[PDB]
């Protein structure tokens, strides 16, 4: 789930399940 | 960034939550 490799739509879901309401942002680029 | 922490090594509840609002 969390404690893995996570790239692309896999690490999008990953924030989505973990952050819920309160959202987040995703900057492949920082 | 998130990918470099995530990605390409190994990611943790503790970063995820680094990018949560």
């Amino acid at each position: 789930f969390v404690n893995q490799h996570l790239c692309g739509s896999h690490l999008v879901e990953a924030l989505y399940l973990v952050c819920g309401e309160r959202g987040f942002f995703y900057t492949p680029k920082a | 960034g998130i990918v470099e922490q995530c990605c390409t090594s190994i990611c943790s509840l503790y970063q995820l939550e680094n990018y949560c609002n």
